DNA sequence: CCGAGGTCAATGACCTCG
DNA sequence: CCGAGGTCATTGACCTCG
């Protein structure tokens, strides 16, 4: 399958959307420690298998815009 | 403004070639520990922001081909006095 | 197999000196 | 003011578990 957030390979659905190892973890750490990013431009940041790390704010936001949410919130160590 | 290795944004000249921060650091690591990477696919991977992180053998071949020189990595000059700090 | 969890070497942003 | 020579938080490959 294809990561719906970047076009990278997908192991399978993660937190509710075909994603890649990269995106699964990015999302987890973001929700798990509840982080707030900023962004330098708008939300307009591109994002794909190549530029996904150029703007964390826009990466998380694209994750939201395709699935995921609570789910990942599996508390710590569970 | 472009890293000759991967095409990312160059931060300047690192070891005599115009590159980006990651290629800079990965060259450093690669030389200082005389690394020998081996390609999975066919040793011919083209480099971009994605791929660079996927093929070490090919990222180094290129660092090298683009003019980045090893001899400039911790050369045996002075400042090798940090080696004298216990 | 699938989708949670977790691990950790490598990576790359940022920093300090020369 | 660049750039060499690092430091350390973040990334994401690859496992265990129900
Ligand atoms: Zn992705
Ligand atoms: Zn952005
Ligand atoms: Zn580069
Ligand atoms: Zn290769």
């Amino acid at each position: 399958h294809i990561c719906a957030i970047c076009g990278d390979r997908s192991s399978g659905k993660h937190y509710g959307v075909y994603s890649c190892e990269g995106c699964k973890g990015f999302f987890k750490r973001t929700v798990r420690k509840d982080l707030t990013y900023t962004c330098r431009d708008n939300k307009d940041c591109l994002i794909d298998k190549r530029q996904r790390n150029r703007c964390q704010y826009c990466r998380y936001q694209k994750c939201l815009a395709m699935g995921m949410k609570r789910e990942a919130v599996q508390a710590a160590a569970a | 403004e472009l890293c000759l290795v991967c095409g990312d944004r160059a931060s300047g000249y690192h070891y005599n070639a115009l590159t980006c921060e990651g290629c800079k650091g990965f060259f450093r690591r690669s030389v200082t520990k005389s690394a020998v990477y081996c390609c999975k696919f066919g040793r011919a991977c083209e480099m971009d922001m994605y791929m660079r992180r996927k093929c070490q053998e090919c990222r180094l071949k290129k660092c090298l081909a683009v003019g980045m020189r090893p001899e400039c990595v911790v050369p045996e000059n002075q400042c090798a006095m940090k080696r004298r700090e216990k």
